[PDB]
């Protein structure tokens, strides 16, 4: 109840008094633990965006990094490092385009790779966590291509070189499960495996269609790489929930965020990252709000939890802020973050009473993406 | 103004967010940087990739398709800034999904996102 | 008079008596069961049509008459983009221009010159009473007056429903009398969202009454030569269809290699495609697309041959302002434009669709 | 009553029902006139900005040009061109330095020449109009370096190249007089004037100090080139009138903004571009409020307007929101421009009343610059 | 909070615009992108240069000598924005001058402004 | 008692007794009418100074010993970084360590041995009875013991008020007693903008109780070698002052080159300047810094000499990230840095500054 600010003017002022001396510095962050949180600032589609690296236990800026147009975060789940794929141009938004992926060490936040990506092959798309994504072994990193057709670019963050572009069908996302798989959702409802070499066409496999063309699956659905726990929320709530911790796609049974007189008196998901997922809980989280149907990228205030087993609702929060973004820290007692970006605020929760305890506000200008390290 | 409710379309100001014609805009008016309803603003390039909805006209009561287009090779312009999702789909059905930059084919390969022009292309509910 | 001179016009259309050995009408390379096209068989293929003299072939593709009378007359526009005309060049300023031509081409129906078409429709009591009505006693005495009426008859009835009847399944889906098929909507909604519809759509904008899928233009895309046929014309292995540039009058290089973006009505049905009829299949025509766009090697190869499409004949002022969109089609993208296409197929054309 | 985007419905539907076709296209911008005016945004040192054009007599944005870190604007009086010197980094706002000139259509708003400017010598301050400039013929570009000593670089955008540093005493800002002079305000309190041929050190000449020590002249004086018309302002809204139109200064009566009274009751200027100056009217107009002496940059609610040769106030206008920045268009019945950081919108007043007669909003971040060009 | 008011310094809390050592600081303050009172963020690099103040520090009655560092080579940081000019010049005194990116000395040339230390190194006199 | 020891010191310090051939004490290098320096002319001029044998000079300017009492011991900081000890090479740990040197220094004052010390000191009643009173009886006949109490006895000396006076302008000045001209203040705001705050200051940040214009850190500055005072030391063309390197037990090849960063407290009044007085004016020590911030040609020239400064005599671990500013200090600056620099004289040596 000390603010930050507070209890900092107290200790310079007892320093002042005590004639203590100390060194003007460049610090460095606390070690990653399961609490820090980031939050990435697309900034309604400016060339230059910023991501902030919050201390989530403190609501506390601890660092941040620079980036440019549309940039995607990654964060191995281990707390090693942290990686993003960025893209900028000779003279602000014209001239000559670079793409690249930069490495940074966790704490110093500097780069330790900066890797180019040849002919300027990213995907320019509103922030979408699972268009880039890291395998689990933290050795590559995947990114998505739309032109001239649905690609995804490897990149070596070991030998800090890009790979190859390898070719997919018609199909979307990138959820790693090994050294060299992946999975995608493809437009005729079901999902691709994609395995990869060093060379060759990739063997490209896919699963039974898992919904019909006319339900909605959103584009932030939630990846649990650590459990390969695939939940995807479709427009009405409805959550489809795929295990592919066997390395293969097993179907789960489909619950429904919403009860029945929920969804006949308007209620529906609805925001950016809509949905979250606790491994070691096994919960999911869904922003949900009464809404018309079309409304489903405008920010909710409630989140409902739900045993991701059983369906059953374990709580229903009155968030109190326009919350656009959810997310959960992967530990005991887990924080649940929500972020306005209408408010440019992270609201840091106590996931279990939903009570806010802190936040932590000023993040850019339209920030959009929250992102944890699973690190337990 | 309730982000929530159904959306309202009206037909006598190009510069409001529930102007009839961007019931899937994402991004900004080009009206609002120099542009005008149905062109882009000077120095920037008119992509030639087309997104599409299909907007109710509350003039006429006909619903057309708009296919939108992005002015690109400028920072985002800031000024009317707007996203609508009436019909709006997910990625994987590209044609109807407004997230992406749809700045493909524009002069000189610019690609950075400045605002969108909604012009009609036919008719159809 | 509006009914009898199209009465007249349909009367000349089917008449062979306007070629030199009386073989050939209108109807002859127009074949209304074929869309007004050439279903006969040429030393090219469909690609060429054969003349009144058994053996000469043109060096371009018969199109469709459908929809021809919805084109406007040939006129420069104000952003200097030649539009309008008829023949694949332009050559003509309108059906009317248009029509007295295949009468004296030698390579068609031949014939030597007015007076000797004057002197067929003569030698018919019909053409004498149905001519002398319309258009006044004694007109089939002067070759001059005669063959303009003879045209202006052929005009009047390339402009009648016969013609452009408006009846495909695309009308009425738009009439709100059926609903496309998921796959044919998808490909609607390609048509649309992709650069087909920068060059094959009346309109820039708004909605057109009478949509024909092509703004009258002119655009080189980069078409090879069409080999067989261009042996079968004899015009030589040195020459170049320059297109546009070949009208009389227009002297810009710019406008060398540039042909009249065609309709799509009925193209499902008008094979095979392009200026040179080059392409036999309409998926063909519609990958010739992805060369611009598509970096996989399968991109550059015509799958009618396995080989490279070939050097544009006009390797200059190529579209690639619109044609390099940055965007291939996949598959699955080029079957629902298949199947939007077919869907522009005239009510009594669909059965020619099966096949 | 009607506004731009009610006309712009009106005509759309009109077109709509009389099925008018039109070429979506790039919109040229109409011909530069009098009432053209230019906002920059240095967006609070942000490492990219913005500039925005704009119809002053529609209240329209017209078009708007990007720019890298605190970049400096130039507008040929002309209406011939425009330019800026700017700087960007290889990596947003890390990395290698490009100091460099860009000149622009003003119609077209297209980049006509880019020229690479050695060794990263630009200033990098918070936006002062003066401290680069354009000569009266506009054939060469003059900016000033600050490290690492006071210098100035001539640009020529004739042969669109960089040429040479010219070394000055301790010196600042840039009031160019001729092809080959330009006045420099020094340390010492003297102008400096500086003439420099192909060759050698230029020839430098000092006037009499023209202010004590302890009377301190804002960042933000107005000059007009084609009067030769150099107005300074003090903290205290003393005003300075030194003469260039000879090849030289002579220094005019000085004047005071605000009566005896008003300083006393803590009236002093207060804003950004505090001082604006019209030509033919030979009038001054100054951001004023009641402040204390050390918020010297806050915003102000009024303008005072005087005559420029016998300093009597011809009004004194509430302006009805915070102002930081004002300019006047060249022009009779000129506009004046009233800029506020705080809304992003530059409100346009008529100068001779005073009112409101619209505002352009949505002016990016923190706006702060207003140029226009002397045409008439 | 009054803009044009005489500022008034507090000594408890440096994330605030009214702290005491903030009297001249223009930008952000650096405790609020993950530096501290007196160091620079992770990331960013130390300038040598400096800005000085004499600033009243309210807790003592005394005046303290404040050599403002930047902390540059990062976009702004956009957060606690400050700007307080107590006993700030025109640019031709640049020893006490605040629109001036004082970046000089920073390591790997970096002159991009992220935020601004308050370390004391003196009593006024 | 702490007084005693101070006055035996004081003795010492200006008693020739304590010199081979009786020609030279402590205040003869070390004059206390020159702030603790060496006013005599030699061959060099006076860069280095010549000792007892009348002869030898020595490699390195006789630093004052104003203020050499607050100096630390030295040490390695938290940071690896070393500071304090004394010389400019900080090869004595303190004062103590520092005293019994000069007695020994074959080119300075040339004591055979401690044994010659202490045969010296007892010859004298005084020092019998002086040292006895302060260390015990017999004192004197153990040369250990006595030359070890010489030495305490010279360092309690330097420890006291009279060395490290306090009394400059700027001491007055910060006391709210008088204040600074325009240019003195001026000065002082370059001194704390610049560079120079980066090394000449106790502290990093906070209030220093005594300042003296040093951290106490070591720092190659990239000097070249003083020709002559090179040739009159006798050392060798071939020699290479190694600096803080030289210290026993320095090992780090990073530490080559390196010296002391002296107070500037009387630095007007103790020219020449640097370790090896290559400079006979204080502009042209302040000048030198511009070597590594203007582009001016003149930035590269020596205004003593007209030619360039030279090649650093080590080439090596210069302080770059600190002498590498960005920003040059023209003539006005320069002018002002001096006027301040002034300031730091002690009362009794302002009529010196004329
Ligand atoms: C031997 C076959 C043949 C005969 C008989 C023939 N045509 Fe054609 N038709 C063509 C070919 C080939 C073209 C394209 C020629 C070109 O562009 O140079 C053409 C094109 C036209 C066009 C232009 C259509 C367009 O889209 O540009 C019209 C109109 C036309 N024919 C009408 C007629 C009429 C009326 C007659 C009878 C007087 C006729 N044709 C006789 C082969 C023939
Ligand atoms: C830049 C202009 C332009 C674009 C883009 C364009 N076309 Fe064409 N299209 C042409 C022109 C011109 C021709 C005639 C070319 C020739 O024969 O010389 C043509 C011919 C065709 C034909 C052959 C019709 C016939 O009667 O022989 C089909 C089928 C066709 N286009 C479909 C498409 C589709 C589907 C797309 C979008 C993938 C498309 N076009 C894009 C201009 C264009
Ligand atoms: C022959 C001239 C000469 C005499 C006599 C001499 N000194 Fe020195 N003093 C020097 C020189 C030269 C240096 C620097 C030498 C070096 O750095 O290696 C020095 C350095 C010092 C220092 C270190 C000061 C600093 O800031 O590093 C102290 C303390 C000192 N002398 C005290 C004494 C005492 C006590 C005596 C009498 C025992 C004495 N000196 C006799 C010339 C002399
Ligand atoms: C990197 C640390 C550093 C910086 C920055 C620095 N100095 Fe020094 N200064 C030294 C060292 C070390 C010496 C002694 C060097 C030597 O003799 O080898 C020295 C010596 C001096 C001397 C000679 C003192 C004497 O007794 O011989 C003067 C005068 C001086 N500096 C003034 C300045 C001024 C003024 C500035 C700012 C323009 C400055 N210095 C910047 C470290 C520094
Ligand atoms: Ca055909
Ligand atoms: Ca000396
Ligand atoms: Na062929
Ligand atoms: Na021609
Ligand atoms: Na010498
Ligand atoms: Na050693």
């Amino acid at each position: 109840q000390e603010t930050q600010g507070q209890a900092a003017a107290r200790a310079a002022a007892a320093d002042l008094a005590a004639g203590q001396d100390d060194e003007p510095r460049i610090l460095e962050a606390p070690a990653p633990d399961a609490r820090r949180v980031y939050v990435n600032d697309p900034a309604h589609f400016a060339a230059v965006t910023q991501q902030f690296v919050i201390d989530g236990e403190a609501g506390r800026v601890i660092g941040m990094i620079d980036g440019g147009f549309l940039p995607n975060p990654v964060v191995a789940d281990d707390g090693s490092f942290i990686a993003h794929a960025s893209t900028v141009f000779s003279r602000i938004a014209r001239g000559e385009r670079t793409d690249y992926v930069e490495v940074f060490d966790p704490v110093t936040l500097l780069p330790t790779a900066d890797i180019e990506l040849p002919d300027a092959p990213r995907f320019l798309v509103g922030t979408y966590p699972w268009m880039t994504s890291l395998t689990p072994d933290g050795k590559t990193l995947l990114f998505y291509q739309f032109s001239p057709a649905p690609a995804v670019g490897v990149v070596d963050l070991e030998g800090k070189a890009f790979k190859r572009m390898l070719d997919v069908p018609d199909c979307y996302h990138i959820f790693p499960t090994a050294p060299d798989t992946f999975f995608m959702h493809c437009r005729d409802g079901s999902l691709a495996k994609v395995a990869f070499g060093t060379e060759g066409t990739p063997e490209i496999t896919h699963t039974e269609v898992f919904h019909p063309e006319d339900e909605f699956l959103i584009n932030h659905p939630a990846y649990s790489q650590k459990a390969g726990r695939l939940v995807w929320p479709t427009y009405t709530g409805k959550i489809h929930q795929i295990d592919l911790s066997s390395g293969d796609a097993k179907f789960l049974p489909a619950v429904e965020a919403l009860t029945e007189a929920e969804r006949a008196d308007g209620w529906r998901p609805g925001g950016w990252q809509q949905v979250a997922y606790h491994r070691a809980l096994d919960r999911i989280y869904l922003l949900v709000d009464q809404r018309d149907e079309w409304r489903h990228k405008t920010a909710s205030r409630f989140v409902v939890v739900l045993d991701a087993k059983t369906g059953e609702r374990l709580a229903k929060f009155e968030m109190g802020h326009e919350i656009d973004s959810i997310n959960v820290s992967q530990d005991e007692k887990p924080l649940l973050y929500a972020l306005s970006t209408g408010d440019k605020t992270l609201y840091i929760h106590d996931a279990e009473s939903g009570e806010e305890l802190r936040s932590v506000n000023q993040l850019g200008h339209g920030p959009q993406v929250i992102t944890t390290a699973d690190m337990g | 103004t309730d982000p929530r409710a159904k959306w309202v379309p009206q037909d006598n100001d190009i510069q409001a967010c529930d102007y009839w014609r961007h019931c899937s805009i994402d991004g900004n008016i080009c009206d609002c940087s120099g542009g005008s309803l149905t062109n882009c603003p000077p120095g920037t390039k008119l992509a030639t990739a087309s997104w599409v909805a299909s907007c109710y006209n509350p003039t006429d009561g006909q619903s057309y398709l708009i296919a939108y287009r992005d002015c690109c090779g400028y920072n985002v312009s800031g000024r009317c800034p707007c996203l609508n999702t009436e019909g709006e789909l997910p990625v994987y059905r590209p044609e109807f999904a407004n997230d992406i930059i749809w700045c493909f084919g524009a002069e000189d390969d610019a690609m950075t996102y400045h605002c969108t022009i909604s012009p009609i292309v036919g008719k159809a509910s | 008079a509006d009914d009898a001179l199209a009465a007249l016009g349909a009367q000349l259309f089917v008449d062979p008596a306007l070629s030199r050995n009386a073989t050939q009408s209108c109807a002859t390379c127009h074949d209304p069961a074929r869309a007004f096209t050439d279903p006969r068989e040429g030393k090219a293929g469909l690609a060429v049509s054969v003349g009144d003299d058994g053996q000469s072939h043109g060096d371009r593709n018969t199109p469709t008459l459908g929809y021809a009378a919805l084109v406007p007359a040939f006129h420069r526009d104000a952003n200097g983009k030649y539009k309008g005309g008829q023949f694949w060049d332009g050559r003509a300023d309108d059906l009317k221009q248009q029509a007295g031509q295949p009468m004296l081409n030698p390579v068609e129906m031949a014939m030597p010159d007015r007076a000797a078409v004057a002197a067929r429709l003569r030698d018919d009591p019909a053409y004498r009473t149905g001519f002398e009505a319309l258009f006044g006693k004694g007109v089939l005495d002067d070759p001059e007056r005669a063959f303009d009426a003879a045209a202006e008859a052929l005009a009047a009835y390339q402009a009648t429903g016969e013609f452009s009847p408006f009846d495909s399944k695309y009308d009425r889906v738009m009439r709100g009398e059926e609903k496309f098929t998921p796959l044919e909507e998808f490909g609607y909604t390609v048509f649309i969202t992709k650069n087909c519809r920068l060059c094959h759509m009346q309109r820039k904008q708004g909605v057109a009454e009478r949509e024909t899928f092509t703004n009258f233009e002119y655009h080189n895309i980069g078409l090879p030569v069409n080999e067989t046929a261009r042996e079968a014309s004899g015009l030589g292995a040195d020459h170049v269809d320059h297109g546009l540039l070949a009208r009389p009058g227009i002297e810009d290089p710019a406008q060398s290699g540039r042909f009249k973006v065609p309709s799509l009505r009925n193209v499902a049905v008008t094979g095979p495609y392009m200026h040179n009829g080059v392409f036999t299949d309409l998926r063909t025509a519609i990958l010739f697309y992805n060369k611009y766009t598509s970096r996989r090697p399968e991109a550059k190869i015509n799958p009618e041959t396995g080989a490279p499409w070939g050097e544009p004949e006009v390797a200059r002022n190529l579209s690639l302002a619109e044609l390099q969109s940055g965007l291939m089609l996949d598959d699955g993208r080029v079957d629902a434009l298949v199947a939007f296409l077919e869907t522009l197929t005239d009510r009594r054309y669909e059965p020619l669709l099966e096949e």
